[PDB]
């Protein structure tokens, strides 16, 4: 199979949810990126349900949402968004006059920083908003929020400095408190105060945006670790280190494992991650680091919910414009579905390569024979009879439509979600639980419990693949295999000292600590 | 002999002022074919009719041919500008 054309013409894998599609793109990953053969290889996976990140253990880096062993974590600093997609984002896309003095801010709060902090080859003359410049957002809600509820202690005028505060709470611009102002009253017998006269109608969105800021989960995007702005405008760190992180480690494939985030933005965070790498492959084509000199793929999941024929998504312009135009500065695609009846018919027919696996129903069978440019009527009707993990091949990547068996993946590279299991869950014994926890952590708003043992240290050995205790705290800690930890609280020594001396590493455990003792997965 | 140079396809639909076409070309694309903001010209014996692209693609194929066939768009949509005198 050629590979000039499967990357620059593009490709796409179709096939049954019983067709294991899975393990056929893991084993195509896997081949094209061969470190013996392809030393300076660059794929960019866009997975949906994390069922990828197993399949490659040390093979890739992983960018999950809540890191627990080794995976990093996602973060997309808001300030390198463009005006369109922050309004759409955090907003939903106000359009009355709000926009406009949201608009003015942002500029504001851009010149400032842009004073404050020397930047190269930028002045006020060549500044707009789409520029990627950071600046402090809760400074923006303190500043927007406090002029529209905040009343002045004189009449006629509404500055800053006529502050009517009963006195207590002056509030804090990093904290989402905001302070209080005594009531309006010019009734005669005590002092006249007037409320702002320059107050919008962005109560509601303030409100909204508050409430975002204090939602954990939005902490990718409003408290990135090294890219978090202070009320000066000032970050730890800048986009070249989130550019080389993504397009530039030493590991040739990067996954991110967007299955933690919201679902209603995750069209929107899908255009921008899709346009953030378009604009830096594109404007630095003639450097060794563009994607000219070395071309980069783009894998992504179940294309079917949002390439629909009227979405109305950002990703959708994305994924058209690489269509069209990476032919020239080197960037590929790769669509995978179990629905090709949903995709755009304007999109299918442009891909290059066709992996047509089994079909069972008869729109995606009609629709992929409407989409594809060569056909011999002898493979084509045998479709909805392929068998599991066998493929055909047809596109301008290949000599003749052939009927493959796609090499399987070597040993422990078997791609599979980590799924709740119904049966083991189900089947156990019925055990106390604790109502108030669960109730306080729900008020709290965290996944972290208090009586969770910092830096219990382990030792090496339903596998068990450490072992770690203390006598202090008397907690067991047992590690398992696919990253998880568990700790087991409140066991005596005994039972963890004769289970070190066992014959094996389990059985025992399951036979007396398994199901006794409450844990907490970390 | 054949379609000479600068050939597009033939009037299939006529509703007064909205010409519909259908492609000749099969895979030229590249003078570039019709684009959105293309002219072309409809010669009607001795006159040369000029008219300005609107619609490429799904959007020009009749609604009952969609019904019909809707995997196949080879149609563009024509407004009639104006004609050449003598």
């Amino acid at each position: 199979v050629n590979i000039d054309t499967l990357v620059t013409r593009h490709s796409a894998v179709l096939g049954s949810t019983g067709s294991g599609k899975s393990t056929t793109v893991t084993s195509i990953l896997q081949r094209i990126s061969d470190m013996s053969q392809f030393p300076s290889a660059r794929i960019i996976v866009f997975d949906i349900h994390g069922e990828y990140a197993a399949a490659f253990k040390g093979k890739a880096k992983v960018y999950k949402v809540t890191p627990s062993n080794n995976e990093l974590k996602l973060s997309i600093p808001y300030w390198a968004l463009t005006c369109d997609e922050f309004l759409s984002v955090a907003f939903g896309g106000l359009e009355g006059s709000g926009r406009n003095a949201l608009i003015d801010k942002i500029y504001e709060l851009k010149l400032q920083t842009l004073k404050r902090q020397e930047y190269e080859g930028i002045n006020e003359d060549s500044l707009t908003v789409d520029t990627p410049i950071p600046f402090s957002i809760h400074k923006l809600w303190f500043d927007l929020y406090r002029a529209e509820i905040s009343t002045h202690y004189v009449q006629g005028s509404h500055s800053e400095e006529n502050e009517a505060l009963l006195l207590v709470q002056k509030g804090d611009s990093l904290k989402v408190v905001p302070p209080i102002y005594m009531p309006h009253t010019q009734a005669q017998g005590a002092t006249k105060i007037y409320l702002s006269n320059r107050g919008k109608n962005i109560r509601k969105p303030l409100e909204g945006l508050a409430s975002l800021l204090k939602d954990p989960r939005y902490e990718f995007l409003f408290n990135a670790d090294d890219w978090s702005v202070n009320l000066d405008g000032k970050t730890n760190k800048d986009l070249d280190a989130l550019l080389e992180t993504w397009v530039g480690s030493e590991e040739s494939i990067s996954i991110f494992d967007l299955s933690g985030m919201p679902s209603s933005i995750l069209d929107t965070l899908i255009g921008i991650l899709i346009r953030i790498l378009y604009d830096s492959l594109f404007w630095s084509r003639n450097q060794p680091e563009g994607g000219r000199e070395r071309p980069l793929l783009v894998v992504l999941e179940e294309a079917h919910t949002y390439l629909g024929k009227d979405s109305r998504g950002i990703a959708i312009d994305g994924v058209r414009k690489i269509v069209k135009e990476g032919r020239k500065y080197g960037i590929g695609m790769m669509l995978v579905s179990q629905r090709p009846s949903e995709i755009d018919s304007t999109i299918l027919s442009q891909c290059g390569t066709l992996f047509a696996l089994r079909m069972n129903n008869s729109s995606d069978r009609n629709h992929v024979l409407g989409a594809v440019s060569d056909s011999f009527e002898g493979l084509m009707g045998m479709l909805p009879t392929l068998r599991t993990g066998e493929a055909i091949i047809i596109g301008e990547s290949v000599r003749l439509p052939m009927r493959t068996i796609i090499s399987p993946p070597p040993f422990g590279r078997r791609p599979d979600s980590l799924d709740p299991d119904v049966t083991a869950k189900w089947s156990n014994n019925r055990v106390q639980g604790d109502y108030k926890e669960v109730l306080t952590l729900w008020r709290q708003k965290k996944v972290r419990s208090q009586r969770i043992v910092e830096n219990i240290k382990r030792l090496p050995v339903s596998n068990i693949l450490s072992i770690g205790y203390e006598a202090d705290s008397m907690t067991l800690e047992i590690e398992f295999n696919h990253g998880l930890v568990y700790q087991y609280y409140d066991v005596p020594e005994t039972l963890h000292t004769e289970l070190l001396a066992a014959e094996s590493h389990g059985k025992f455990f399951n036979s007396q600590i398994k199901n006794n003792y409450r844990f907490s997965r970390i | 002999m054949t379609e000479a140079s600068t050939y597009i396809g033939t009037v299939q639909d006529v509703n007064g002022a909205n010409i519909r076409v259908v492609l000749d070309i099969n895979t030229i694309s590249s003078y570039r074919i019709g684009q959105i903001g293309s002219f072309v010209r409809i010669p009607i014996g001795y006159i040369n009719l000029f008219g300005i692209v609107s619609q490429v693609g799904a959007g020009a194929v009749p609604d009952k041919l969609l019904e019909v066939e809707p995997y196949g768009h080879r149609w563009i949509s024509v407004q009639l500008v104006g004609e050449e005198g003598i």
